[PDB]
């Protein structure tokens, strides 16, 4: 359920898994970072 | 001489302000960050982060450090992730579902039961 | 069917009405605690979305 207002709770379904001139100094490999961040993102959406 | 550091977790903010130097334990060794540091993304070990403003220290269970010349973001974790802890929670959640479900049942009844409760729920208000 | 039995039922239902009136304000108080917890967790998720966008693009 989503909080539209204090008098209206809306039932919903939200998709979880299937989702500019410089670059970062990646210390570990970029795969390891992207694999870990996508997991943290999905868990955070479930917690929210 | 200062940048906007923001230490945050999935539940709430841990710190937010202006800092002179940020000391973090990266996946490959200790770091000392100051204003204007080049853009940097890094995986953090479980341990204390030391900040200079005066000096502040906060214990973090791991996370991600994201750096930009005008912003420093620490995406901390509330618990220490790990292959045993990460797998244990999945096995307990699976175990819970095994114990909960015994066998299949009538599924066509959903519509009738939903209509029964939709009519009954209206009379109450 | 009897004035005294009716007087006992009225007191019983009145005692219940007093707590459901209090429980409404307790629910509003806990609603505000939940709303502040919803806002406190947003900065972390939007920032993780901003990183994955570049580290993939």
């Amino acid at each position: 359920n989503k909080f539209v207002n204090t008098m209206t709770q809306k039932p919903t379904v939200e998709q979880l898994i299937p989702l500019h001139h410089w670059d970062y100094l990646y210390e570990p490999d970029a795969k390891s970072l992207l694999d870990g961040l996508l997991v943290r993102y999905v868990e955070s959406q479930v917690y929210q | 001489i200062t940048v906007h550091c923001d230490i945050v977790s999935a539940e709430a903010e841990i710190f937010s302000g202006l800092v002179e130097m940020v000391i973090a334990h990266g996946a490959l060794g200790d770091l000392g960050i100051a204003p204007g540091h080049a853009p940097l993304i890094t995986d953090l070990k479980p341990g204390p982060i030391r900040l200079v403003k005066e000096q502040e220290v906060y214990y973090i269970s791991g996370g991600f450090l994201e750096v930009q010349p005008n912003m420093v973001k620490v995406l901390a974790d509330t618990v220490v992730r790990a292959g045993d802890l990460d797998e244990a929670a999945a096995q307990e959640a699976l175990k819970a579902a095994e114990k909960a479900l015994q066998g299949k049942g009538a599924e066509f009844d959903y519509s009738a039961a939903a209509a029964r409760l939709a009519e009954a729920a209206a009379q109450l208000r | 069917a009897g004035a005294k039995e009716i007087r006992s039922k009225i007191a019983s239902i009145k005692s219940t009405q007093k707590i459901t009136n209090a429980m409404e304000k307790v629910a509003v108080s806990k609603m505000r605690k939940a709303q502040m917890r919803m806002a406190a967790g947003r900065p972390y998720a939007e920032r993780i979305r901003q990183v994955i966008g570049h580290l993939a693009n």
